[PDB]
């Protein structure tokens, strides 16, 4: 994770205009949606059979505010993602076993929906500074198997 | 595989984002070229920086040929056999590198088309690119 | 796509390695248990233990698919759309799995068949694993 | 990296046997012919059309000792695979800008090889400890982008 000083900018001055009680239920909908085999880790969510029910299922909205929480937390410590994700990486791999490329997919729906939620302001230099953000935190998470 | 509301998703998407088509294309390239710098491996030839000539024309290429796709989603490896053989034969695309652009072309819609971006057009155009990719790579399996 | 070379090939082995299939669908699927843990989770019921009759049991059934799919090289998706259901919808396979069982597939293939495992026959046998995996997770694209 | 103490014994153990003039050139051929896009990088190495001319390259027989060789630095060095393979990961990033997921596809055919050499000596067990060290290599590898 490198993140020259303006990166940083870029990246923290569109994070102050997120809204984290939407943007984290939304990131997650979409996962579940697109990437079905995803839906065997949220068997105890409920309802998530069609796009509708996904996207109004109360535990979807609720535990994607917790993710969007944990990526505010990686944010301000940039530059120990490591240590900042080192008890979420034991439990995505070693309770959970969750495969690493699924962190990667959730990571780029999420600039999907920055993108989504931005339009122009979320220039082709903003997406580029979050790629590396969201590559880092995949990167953190799949620690427990490196 | 496309379903009918996929292709429908796909049709009547093309059809809102029209003229801009080619615009798209060279948005997206630029936005894989500075995401992902592994991919201007490949284009040595070409003035990379962002506002350029041969960025924005290429782009335009691109984007017919995905236009030329919406056109027949019925038979996409007949359509884009030419481009199948240049991509796997001649330049010898390394098939992550598809991946990369396929996302940076769904940034750009969705940075463009907020409104018709709902989480089923999300998904559809997502197997568009997916279909338009495994045709492109179809000569390395 | 499946040429004839490929098929000539994929004929051939499976030939040789005939009465021993479903002990090879056995063995491949230990290695992958142990060489990929993740693996493990799909198998909560199993006894996931090295010589165990439920994995020696289902390995005979893995084999007896892979046979069916020999004898039907040209229509895949056909002979195999019932486990593409079971696969994608009950299941609910996590497409990067597939990957990682093809591999102890041709690894045990490597070490039971030395001699017939030549560059060429591995190239074929991978795009044959490639092809039926892509079968059993059509119906996620 | 793990490699529990019985691991690194069935590890090296059969590493002794390897004859790394032949292994190295027949891992990096089979690359080649099983992975088609691998061969952009070695323009400069003549002929690779056929798997024939693949196998017969002078320059892939002789990259590929090469290879093993430095694999071998890793199996002495496990304990920080990552400082033994720095130099090594500035190259495949920086100048070659060499796909990382090629270097897991490098590792799995290596394994390939092994197996098509040894028989049965190459159990599942032993399989399972070198899938261990190949990760861990590639890993040490793509440093340069995390
Ligand atoms: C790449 C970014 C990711 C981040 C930052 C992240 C973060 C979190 C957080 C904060 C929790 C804590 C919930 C608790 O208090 O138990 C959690 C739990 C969990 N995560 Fe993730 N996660 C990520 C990716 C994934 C992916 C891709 C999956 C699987 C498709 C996943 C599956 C789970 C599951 C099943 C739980 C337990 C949920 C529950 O039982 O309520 N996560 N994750
Ligand atoms: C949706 C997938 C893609 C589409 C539809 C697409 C389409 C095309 C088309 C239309 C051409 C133009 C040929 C001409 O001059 O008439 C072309 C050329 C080319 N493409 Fe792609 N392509 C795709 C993916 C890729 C990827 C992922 C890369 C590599 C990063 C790539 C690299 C190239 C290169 C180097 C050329 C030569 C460009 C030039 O010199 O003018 N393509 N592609
Ligand atoms: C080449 C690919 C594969 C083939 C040919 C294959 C074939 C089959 C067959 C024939 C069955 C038996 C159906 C039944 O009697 O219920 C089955 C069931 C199943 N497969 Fe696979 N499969 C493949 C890959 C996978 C993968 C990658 C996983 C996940 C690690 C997996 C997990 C399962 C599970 C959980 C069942 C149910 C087993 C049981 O309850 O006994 N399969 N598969
Ligand atoms: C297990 C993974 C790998 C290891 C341990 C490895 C090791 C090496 C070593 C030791 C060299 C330097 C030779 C010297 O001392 O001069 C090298 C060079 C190089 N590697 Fe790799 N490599 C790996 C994977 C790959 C892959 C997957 C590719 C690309 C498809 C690749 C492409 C090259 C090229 C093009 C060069 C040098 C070009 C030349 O000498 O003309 N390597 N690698």
């Amino acid at each position: 994770v490198h993140l020259t000083a303006e990166e940083k900018s870029l990246v923290s001055g569109l994070w102050g205009k997120v809204n984290v009680d939407e943007v984290g239920g939304e990131a997650l909908g979409r996962l579940l949606i697109v990437y079905p085999w995803t839906q065997r880790f949220f068997d105890s969510f409920g309802d998530l059979s069609t796009p509708d029910a996904v996207m109004s299922n109360a535990k979807v909205k609720a535990h994607g505010k917790k993710v969007l929480n944990s990526f505010s937390d990686g944010l301000k410590n940039l530059d120990n993602l490591k240590g900042t994700f080192a008890k979420l990486s034991e439990l995505h791999c070693d309770k959970l076993h969750v495969d690493p490329e699924n962190f990667k997919l959730l990571g780029n729906v999420l600039v999907c929906v920055l993108a989504h939620h931005f339009g122009k302001e979320f220039t082709p230099q903003v997406q580029a500074a979050y790629q590396k953000v969201v590559a880092g935190v995949a990167n953190a998470l799949a620690h427990k198997y490196h | 595989v496309l379903s009918p509301a996929d292709k429908t998703n796909i049709k009547s998407t093309w059809d809102k984002i029209g003229g801009h088509a080619g615009d798209y294309g060279g948005e997206a390239l630029d936005r894989t070229f500075q995401s992902f710098p592994t991919t201007k491996t490949y284009f040595p030839h070409f003035d990379l920086s962002p506002g350029s000539a041969q960025v924005k024309a290429h782009g335009k290429k691109v984007a017919d040929a995905l236009t030329t796709a919406v056109a027949h989603l019925d038979d996409l490896p007949g359509a884009l056999s030419a481009l199948s053989d240049l991509h796997a034969y001649k330049l010898r695309v390394d098939p992550v590198n598809f991946k990369l652009l396929s996302h940076c072309l769904l940034v750009t819609l969705a940075c463009h088309h907020p409104t018709e971006f709902t989480p089923a057009v999300h998904a559809s155009l997502d197997k568009f690119f997916t279909a338009v990719s495994t045709v492109l790579t179809s000569k390395y399996r």
